[PDB]
């Protein structure tokens, strides 16, 4: 088979294709999570209510396995064959040891699968960015990044995609440890709402609890979006 | 081989004699029979002494593999499958052994026989190897669950003295362990003929 | 045997422009008996009816390969597969597992929708196709299939004198067969319909 | 580019890629190791990318068995794939000899992954400092991307190793106490590391000669050594 | 710029440069020279030494390629060394295989084909050696050279290197018919170190083989005392 | 044709406090003959600390000699010249005697050599490589024999008398000498010469001793 | 056979029994290990074999359901489905180097509408399946040694109509009947039943 | 095709191997002409008790080993220990493939003073010894063989060496069902291995109890 | 240069840029000497110079067998490489025929290796140069290897920084190592190595490997306490 290299160290030690594929995350929709004491919230953009794409819901929140759900910003396509790595391999874990795989276990999978991709002669990288949250069956929530270099880290509070940096650097001033289920989903909103535009259609959210996974309602989120853009009109004014 | 465990109030007891007997001679009277996976799990060998001494090794090393990748120890229920996946990958390799993975995870304490087959069952209570139809009858006839730990190890101990003194396969010294949250300690370690003359002093 | 493990007969019968295909409905393992209301017989399509008898395990397996193979045809060449071509693939197919072979015994009934020329073809479990102008049968009751099919069935027979002797002989063949029975289902097919009837048998 | 093969030498004698994977170690967070008499100190900038990473969780210092910790610079995702090998081969070690792997043996077996590229596209971009204690003492092994190991008595990798070597040079001797090693490890840290010093902020290990056994410093510890000095 | 940097690419004269380019190797390398009498063939080949401290033997050019046959390598000697293992496969395949000792005319072509191949791919590059195949098997004294193109040629007698012009000046003034194995180790020896460069090349020796008669049709190298 | 031929001849080794004495009988059987009274394949030294004493298949117990001998020559290059323990030798012996369990060597070893502390120990193993550290072993056609008589001198577990010293280096090897004659006396494939291995600190000293060359 | 499961089918449940015994030789490792694995919310098989195979086909069978689950965006796939994943399964074992699965099934379920669109199969859904990967819709069936006793006292007593409570009965009188008749001790019978709502586990019948 | 016995004795600076020159074919003896000591490289022979066609395949792949080693790297000679090493290990390896090599070969070979001699099984059971023998040759021959060596410890003669190998052919010849009276006798000496031209050996048949009268069932 | 990219591109002139470049990470690799006596042969390699109080090892000297060993210059990498080849060549041969690998065959093997690497595309040549030193019935060999795969057979050499020094102090003495005994030959390598050494660095125990195989002497590795015997009471005078 083609097992030419593709991912090659440059003069400066560079891995330009691992960049790239970095540059293709910054490209993609933002998408965040924020940690609280017994709530992990993820919260994508959408790339916006057109009157075609088909009014049953598709949901831009993917779901690795019951307690595992992630979040990716880059290539639609990389990010589906990541997804369904992942799905396969919290099944090949509940078939090779009966427990259900915990969220960092998983995480460093498809952070190890992301690595591979930058070191396997053949392939060029993913050029995907994850934000997988969920409940390991003890009772714990986490949340992690993963990035197309393979290097994941756990966050209290994270954003991927456009803006990325942006959305990080606002988040950090204000996030509090011991959060709320409602406020979670206030400051998860609220950091989405830096970069993504006005708009309360294109924001979709999910609210991970021990067993318990919910997607807000359209219904349920633009009291929470109504709420949110009043106090960036008193922050608006403050400045 | 002789070889039990049980769950009780105050966690696992596990008691095994000590004999390797190829039926007719007694190839060691000294045999270690728990394999101390890790400081929280415990194994049994029964069957192929070399079979179960080799595959619980490689089972240690999964167990030790997990705590390093996942930093925290690994539960009694995968460390169980380890093992019963295993055994079935070699289902028709003609292995036999007859094991019990006993240990104290997150979730309390657990108790698991696997077989040669790939079997892995859950219960509060088994004897494994050739006395076990022995070690059983004094077991089951002792057995509560509100036993204190002392007369859970001498439940125990007895019922190996009984299989070591009616198998031919079963005998030695018959080691007692106690699996509690804090991991296992081993209780005892006594020759089965000093036993019979604690159990039978005329 | 591992043939004679599931019981059920089927047999096909060539008349004038029409042939009769008729299964008995028993499914068992050996003696014990698992259901009354299975029926062997498949239909590829208007002009083209087999029956599958052998272990039923590969009758269900084979049955769906060829349902795979016959639906990937109908896409593919924009048209209905021929008895001819449908008997050839399925040689094709059971000589693809000479050594280890699928236990099943097809028989394949069809008919050209122009022409009215009937194509029977029972094959063995390796593929070799039995070719007859008159009748093919297969499993627990050939052998008295055989006897019956021989002694009731005549050339240019009409499609309802036909299902009668196919009855008869299906029905006839059964009562002296353990593993095939609880009546059967027989299949009547013209250039014009196709008639199925459900043949009230024994209960045994 | 792609014009040169990644098997190419250049007119000096030095392959290019590995040339290259060295010059992106360079780049990486600061990471040292002192072999004292008493052990072996690791220590590790960490580098946090925010303040909102859980620090816990990018951790640069990583036990490879009770009695071996490598610490990592450059690639991270990389070291990641050489220290799970590391564990596997230190494993098989205690599985097959009964037995804890050399320190040595553990670094080579590292090293034996680091040669295997045409079946990889490229070398690591990692160099990994691996510290034990076995049967020759406490040791302190660097692993390049080149598959070379190389045994130190105190070594820096990183992004201040060259800062860090001229500090060596000037305190570091043969004889020295575990707790002057953790002093010097972290004195060392401050000076080099671009962020301020926090308990937080790096990650410090010791596989200590008397037990045998490696201990990470919990952020209390390392206040522990900064209160010292 | 493309039309040389691969041997599997014709230019447009129709002729494959990184062939032309390894023949360079081998016309910059050390002089060779060989003579196929009626008695047997010699090989003698000039050996540049690169220092004073050598082993006498030390990279011999001319290894025994079956009891009958030699190679003798102009060129680079590693990549002739490939060539010498491949023809010893090919000598042991006609004696494992088919119970005879390989003919000089097929040695020499599978020598040949071997070279070749390496001239077609794109993955590989020509072989930067001359082999000279001395042998005599049951087709006689032969003497074949595969150049890096696997061009196989049969010859009386034959010069590869540096002094190949000169060096068959002087095997022209022998005559082939009458000469015996006994006088070429002695004319052949003469030769290289006639046209041999003595400014250029200080450290130098006249490794010879041959294959005849007097050997027992056995491919060795001559004693010292014969090279002079 | 059986892949498997039994070429007889016992082992038999003692450990001591700061030694072991190996022992193998000398005579290699064939079928229904002897084909040799010297044979010296039985005791195959590992390390200067380390010995395997090796009965069954001599074809076999070559084989696995000579795999061991080259797993201990890679130990030595991969831990920088350090050779590997008795225990890891022991260790070594059983997964190597269990990766070949499907077509196993018929070869009943010990390794025999000394501990961490200097203490002498031997591991007997069965085909598939179940071992212990004992302080005893045999293994061989007169293993039933010498096995309960070095049960009853040793451990003395059936005798109301107190536990004689300790038992010497010359003790211990004039005891096996002892089990070897007898051995040698009523096992027909057990005879011709003892080769005595003394394993110490210092060095392995070595010295024959004759049997009934019947 | 040792392990005797029993199942039937009304209007609207499904009721799957299934013998407690693990056995070892002759010796009752224990009498209440549960053989009736739920694959879904709406989806139990009453396995029967040694436990390595019954666990390890079932566990498969989960698994490959949950994941294809996990790539459906969490749609529940029927009951004819399911049979037929799990026969093909059971039916590619027996041609492979592994061997077969030596496993009888009766499969459960009820099949809801999944949807508005949905036009399918309503209701409760019952397969029969040996080892060898042979599949049938039964509408009662039995796996082991009481399996043929059960089956006939079915034919007399099954109607396709009984109520929830007229099932308890009938399941007890079958289990009865295995304990009565098989001389391998079934004591305890695990019994589950697939309604609309979901599995629920009968404690009363044993 | 088989070979019979090969019986081989060390004597004070050499070794002697004999072998009838006879293949059976089962029962059958098809060739009395057949070289059945095969010399290899300058030092060593080796002859083969079972399939001449495994003899002659492992003959070949040795002979072939020794050559080559020496014509291709200018090495010295493999020793007869190392030859026959190489043809020990060669065997277990065809053993360990379930292919053996169903032969029970007797090797000798002198480098210097250094004398060798040794026997190698189906199996690569291999033996060194101052007497071997494989075939009948190991029943019958060796017990006489043994016996002259225990009877001259300081070491055999070449002519003492020469007449129990005689002896010992005698009594193959009379106890060895498919044997012939035609044997071959390798020398290994220092100058290296000669092979006899084939010989007989004189035949006792005339002892009084063999006559028709006295050997007769009535 | 368009022709200095792969191993498989001729140049014009019919040179191998890539073989040329892989021989500059041998001359560019710290010194090591070999000497062959009448019975031995001795290595003698420079280590790193401890920087003040801080030391560093490389495993640069091996042991291969018994009969055998190794030193290497260059890619220290690609020195394992072969190391590992020819311990495992030296050890199936010692398996088969239960004596040493004849040293002549040995040269050949690494010869060959070498070779397999500067013809294919996707290999590349070992940027290593060894000294192989070894002891057979033919007597003591010492072997120079080099990248391009040629094996020079060696009275005495020297490899790596500075070691045409080494080769001018051998080129005086050479010829008289034949006569030398087993303490002369090490002086000799010594006083070699150490006219390869920078500007003011004297030889000693910490900054020098001695490896020495012969008659009756199996292939063994000098450092510390068993090198002092010839460094402690080592000077180099002109
Ligand atoms: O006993 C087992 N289970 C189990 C599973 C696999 C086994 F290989 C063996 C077994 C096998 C050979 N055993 C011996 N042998 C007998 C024959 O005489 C020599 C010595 C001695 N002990 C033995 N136990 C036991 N169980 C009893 C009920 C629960 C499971």
């Amino acid at each position: 088979s083609y097992d030419r290299a593709i991912t090659v160290f440059s003069p400066d030690g560079h891995l330009f294709q691992v960049e790239y594929a970095q540059e293709a995350v910054k490209k993609g929709l933002a998408a965040v999570g924020v940690l609280g004491s017994d709530s992990v919230v993820i919260a994508v953009e959408k790339k916006s209510a057109v009157k075609l794409q088909d009014s049953r819901t598709i949901r831009k929140i993917y779901k690795v396995d019951a307690n595992i759900y992630l979040a990716f910003a880059g290539l639609s396509a990389d990010a589906r064959v990541l997804i369904n790595k992942a799905q396969l391999e919290c099944q090949r874990f509940s078939l090779n040891y009966e427990d259900t795989m915990d969220v960092d276990m998983l995480v460093r999978y498809v952070a190890g699968v992301q690595q591979k991709s930058t070191q396997s002669g053949g392939s060029r990288p993913f050029g995907v960015a994850t934000v997988i949250g969920g409940f390991n069956e003890d009772g714990k929530p986490h949340l992690w990044k993963t990035d197309p270099s393979g290097m994941c880290s756990a966050w209290r509070a994270v954003a991927i995609g456009r803006h990325d940096q942006t959305v990080i650097e606002y988040m950090e001033k204000s996030y509090k440890d011991g959060m709320s289920r409602d406020e979670c989903v206030h400051f998860a909103i609220k950091s989405l709402l830096e970069v993504v535009e006005s708009g309360s259609r294109n924001i979709e959210l999910l609210v991970l609890q021990y067993k318990e996974a919910r997607y807000l309602t359209e219904e349920e989120l633009q009291k929470f979006v109504v709420e949110v853009e009043k106090e960036r009109e008193e922050e608006a004014a403050a400045k | 081989t002789t070889t039990l465990a049980f769950r009780f109030n105050g966690g696992i007891i596990v008691a095994v004699d000590s004999r390797a007997s190829t039926g007719q001679y007694i190839a060691s009277q000294t045999v270690m029979k728990v394999l101390e996976i890790n400081d929280y799990l415990l194994g049994t060998l029964a069957g192929g002494a070399a079979d179960c001494q080799y595959w619980e090794r490689v089972l240690g090393m999964e167990c030790r593999l997990w705590e390093l990748r996942n930093g925290s120890r690994i539960t009694v229920a995968a460390a169980s499958k380890i093992l019963a996946n295993i055994t079935y990958a070699y289902r028709n390799h003609g292995l036999s052994m007859g094991t019990m993975v006993a240990g104290w995870d997150q979730f309390g304490p657990s108790l698991y026989y696997v077989d040669d087959k790939g079997s892995r069952v859950k219960q509060d209570l088994f004897s494994v190897g050739s006395g076990s139809i022995y070690a059983y009858g004094v077991l089951d006839t002792g057995y509560r669950k509100d036993l204190s730990v002392e007369d859970a190890c001498d439940l125990a101990r007895r019922s190996i003295f009984h299989a070591t003194y009616r198998d031919g396969a079963s005998g030695g010294i018959v080691t007692v362990y106690h699996v509690h949250e804090k991991g296992w300690t081993k209780i005892s370690r006594d020759d089965q003929t000093k036993l019979y003359h604690r159990y039978f002093p005329s | 045997s591992i043939m004679a493990y599931s019981g059920g007969s089927v047999m096909a019968m060539a008349g004038k422009e029409c042939f009769v295909i008729i299964s008995d409905n028993r499914l068992g393992e050996q003696l014990k008996t698992i259901s009354t209301e299975v029926p062997k017989l498949h239909v590829v399509n208007d002009s083209i009816v087999y029956g599958l008898t052998g272990l039923r395990t590969d009758q269900q397996t084979f049955a769906n390969k060829v349902q795979f193979r016959t639906e990937m045809y109908k896409l593919r060449e924009e048209r209905d597969i021929t008895g001819k071509a449908f008997a050839a693939m399925i040689t094709s197919m059971l000589y693809e597992a000479r050594f280890g072979p699928w236990f099943v015994e097809p028989v394949i009934g069809s008919i050209d929708k122009s022409t009215g020329e009937v194509y029977l073809c029972a094959t063995d479990l390796i593929g070799a196709p039995c070719e007859p102008e008159d009748y093919v049968c297969a499993g627990t009751a050939a052998e008295s299939l055989h006897g019956m099919c021989e002694a009731l069935w005549r050339p240019g027979m009409s499609p309802e004198e036909l299902f009668e002797i196919a009855a008869q002989a299906m029905l006839s063949a059964c009562d002296r067969d353990s593993l095939s029975g609880y009546g059967a289902v027989a299949m009547i097919v013209t250039k014009d319909k196709v008639t199925t009837r459900l043949i009230k048998g024994r209960k045994d | 580019e792609y014009d040169r093969g990644v098997n190419t030498f250049s007119p000096e004698g030095r392959i290019f890629q590995i040339e290259y994977a060295v010059e992106a170690i360079k780049l990486g967070s600061t990471s040292l190791g002192i072999r004292t008499p008493e052990g072996v100190v690791l220590a590790a900038e960490k580098r946090v990318p925010s303040t909102l990473v859980v620090p816990s969780s990018m951790s640069k210092i990583m036990e490879v068995d009770s009695h071996i910790a490598a610490v990592m610079s450059g690639m991270v995702a990389d070291a990641r794939i050489l220290v799970e090998h590391a564990r596997v081969e230190s494993q098989n070690h205690r599985f097959t000899y009964n037995e804890p792997m050399s320190v040595e043996s553990c670094t080579l077996a590292t090293c034996d992954l680091s040669i295997q590229f045409g079946l990889m596209s490229r070398p690591f971009g990692v160099s990994l400092l691996i510290a034990g204690v076995d049967e020759k003492g406490p040791q302190l092994w660097q692993t390049d991307p080149s598959g070379t190991h190389t045994r130190y008595d105190a070594q820096a990798i990183g992004g201040g190793a060259e800062a860090a070597q001229s500090v060596f040079t000037e305190r570091y001797h043969r004889n020295m106490t575990l707790e002057e090693g953790e002093t010097l490890a972290v004195d060392i840290l401050k000076q080099v590391m671009e962020d301020q010093l926090s308990p937080e902020n790096i990650e410090v290990a010791v596989v200590r000669a008397d037990d045998g056994k490696l201990h990470m410093y919990t952020p209390t510890e390392i206040k522990a050594i900064m209160s010292r000095m | 710029s493309g039309h040389d940097q691969s041997t599997d690419v014709f230019s447009a004269e129709g002729r494959v440069f990184q062939v032309e380019y390894a023949g360079k190797a081998v016309d910059n390398s050390s002089t060779a020279v060989a003579a196929c009498c009626k008695d047997g063939v010699v090989v003698a080949v000039e050996k540049v030494h690169t220092s004073r401290m050598l082993e006498k033997g030390s990279n011999n050019r001319i290894h025994a390629v079956d009891r009958q046959a030699g190679i003798c390598i102009c060129g680079l000697l590693p990549d002739g060394r490939a060539i010498v293992s491949r023809a010893r496969q090919e000598a042991e395949n006609s004696r494992d295989i088919f119970a005879t000792p390989i003919r000089g005319s097929v040695l020499a072509n599978r020598v040949g084909e071997f070279m070749h191949a390496y001239t077609t791919h794109f993955a590989y590059r020509p072989f930067g050696c001359s082999a000279i195949i001395a042998s005599y098997a049951d087709d006689g004294p032969q003497l074949f050279v595969s150049d890096p193109s696997g061009t196989v040629a049969g010859y009386y007698g034959v010069a590869l290197g540096k002094a190949k012009t000169v060096a068959k000046s002087e095997l022209e003034k022998l005559d082939f018919s009458s000469l015996t194995c006994d006088e070429a180790v002695g004319k052949l020896a003469s030769i290289l170190h006639e046209v041999h460069d003595k400014q250029k090349d200080k450290l130098y020796e006249v490794e010879v083989a041959w294959v005849c008669d007097k050997s027992d049709r056995k491919f060795v190298h001559v004693p010292a005392d014969m090279v002079p | 044709w059986s892949p498997y031929q039994d070429n007889g001849g016992t082992t038999a080794a003692i450990a001591g406090k700061d030694f072991v004495i190996l022992a193998g009988d000398t005579r290699l059987n064939g079928d229904f003959c002897l084909h040799s009274r010297h044979d010296q394949s039985k005791i195959f030294q590992l390390t200067p600390y380390t010995y395997m004493a090796s009965n069954g298949m001599q074809a076999d117990r070559l084989q696995l000699q000579q795999m061991l001998k080259y797993r201990v020559k890679w130990y030595k290059y991969n831990n920088g010249g350090k050779v590997p323990s008795t225990k890891a030798i022991a260790q070594l012996m059983s997964t190597m005697l269990y990766h070949r369990r499907f077509f196993p060597y018929y070869t009943f070893n010990m390794v025999v050599g000394l501990d961490e502390e200097g203490h002498g120990v031997c591991y007997s193993y069965d085909a598939v490589g179940s071992t212990e550290p004992f302080l005893y072993g045999t293994r061989g056609s007169a293993a039933s024999f010498v096995e309960p008589l070095l049960d009853c001198l040793i451990n003395r577990q059936h005798m109301t008398s107190q536990a004689p010293p300790e038992m010497t280096k010359e003790e211990t090897l004039a005891m096996l000498k002892n089990a070897f004659t007898g051995a040698a006396e009523r096992d027909i494939y057990t005879g011709d010469s003892v080769s005595f291995f003394i394993i110490t600190k210092d060095g392995v000293q070595q010295e024959s001793f004759e049997l009934r060359k019947d | 056979m040792a392990e005797t499961a029993i199942a039937f089918r009304c209007k609207d449940y499904v009721m799957v029994a299934a013998a407690g015994l693990n056995a070892f030789y002759y010796i009752k490792i224990t009498d209440a290990e549960d053989k009736i694995t739920q694959l879904d919310t709406h989806q139990l098989v009453a396995c029967t074999g040694e436990n390595g195979p019954r666990v390890n086909f079932t566990e498969y069978i989960k698994c490959n359901l949950a994941l294809n689950r996990m790539r459906q965006h969490g749609r529940h796939s029927s009951c004819e489905s399911t049979a037929n994943f799990m026969r093909n399964c059971l039916a590619s074992a027996i041609r492979s180097r592994e061997g077969a699965y030596q496993v009888n099934c009766l499969f459960a379920g009820y099949d809801t509408p999944v949807s508005e669109d949905d036009d399918g199969v309503v209701g409760p859904q019952l397969f029969y399946m040996d080892y060898l990967g042979t599949l049938q819709a039964v509408p009662y069936g039995c796996h082991g040694y009481g399996a043929c006793f059960v089956t006939a006292l079915l034919d007399r007593l099954w109607r396709p109509d009984l109520s929830q409570q007229e099932g308890l009965e009938l399941m007890q009188k079958c289990c009865d009947e295995v304990k009565r008749r098989v001389i391998i001790s079934n004591s305890y019978f695990f019994v589950k039943a697939v309604t609309k709502n979901g599995v629920e586990v009968i404690t009363a019948v044993h | 095709a088989s070979g019979g016995s090969v019986i081989a004795i060390k004597y004070k600076g050499g070794v002697l191997m004999a072998a009838d020159t006879l293949l059976s074919y089962g029962s059958l003896a098809k060739w009395p002409n057949i070289p059945r000591i095969r010399l290899l490289g300058s030092h060593s022979a080796v002859c083969a008790t079972g399939s001449y066609a495994d003899f002659q395949m492992m003959a070949k792949q040795v002979e072939d080993n020794i050559e080559r080693q020496k014509m291709y790297h200018n090495v010295d000679e493999l020793s007869p220990s190392e030859v026959f090493s190489y043809l020990h290990r060669s065997i277990y390896q065809k053993r360990c493939d379930f292919d053996p090599c169903l032969c029970q070969m007797v090797f000798i070979g002198v480098r210097d003073g250094e004398t060798f001699l040794a026997g190698v099984d189906d199996v690569g059971t291999r033996w060194e010894d101052d007497c071997i023998a494989t075939g009948y040759g190991a029943y019958i021959a060796l017990p006489l063989l043994r016996q002259a060596l225990e009877k001259n410890p300081d070491g055999l003669s070449r002519g003492e060496a020469m007449r129990i190998l005689t002896d010992c052919l005698r009594v193959l010849f009379y106890r060895e069902c498919r044997a012939i009276n035609k044997f071959q006798v390798a020398d290994a000496a220092s100058d290296g291995v000669r092979i006899s031209e084939p010989f007989d050996v004189e035949t006792h048949w005339e002892y009084e109890g063999y006559c028709f009268e006295k050997t007769a069932i009535i | 240069n368009e022709y200095d990219s792969d191993i498989t591109t001729w140049s014009p002139t019919g040179r191998l840029f890539q073989i040329e470049y892989a021989n500059e990470a041998v001359n560019n690799g710290s010194a090591t000497v070999g000497v062959k006596g009448k019975n031995f042969v001795v290595l003698a390699a420079l280590k790193r110079s401890p920087v003040a109080e801080l030391s560093s090892y490389q495993e640069k000297v091996f042991e291969i067998d018994e009969h055998v060993g190794m030193s290497i210059s260059g890619l220290v990498a690609d020195g394992r490489v072969l190391a590992r080849y020819l311990r495992t060549e030296c050890m199936n041969y010692r398996y088969m025929y239960s004596n040493g690998m004849p040293m002549n065959q040995m040269a050949d093997m690494i010869g060959e290796k070498h070779q397999r690497h500067i013809q294919c595309s996707g290999k590349r040549p070992f940027g290593v140069g060894l000294l192989l030193a070894g002891y057979d019935r033919q007597g003591p060999h010492l072997y120079q290897t080099v990248p391009s795969g040629d094996v020079y057979d060696y009275k005495a050499t020297a490899m790596g920084v500075r070691s045409q020094a080494s080769r001018t102090y051998l080129e005086r003495h050479f010829e008289h190592f034949s006569d030398c005994t087993l303490d002369e030959l090490v002086t000799h390598a010594l006083k070699a190595l150490a006219s390869a050494t920078s500007e003011g660095i004297e030889l000693n125990v910490k900054n020098t490997t001695i490896a020495i195989v012969g008659k009756d002497t199996p292939f063994t590795i000098f450092e510390e306490e068993s090198a002092r015997k010839y460094l402690d009471g080592f000077k180099m005078r002109p």
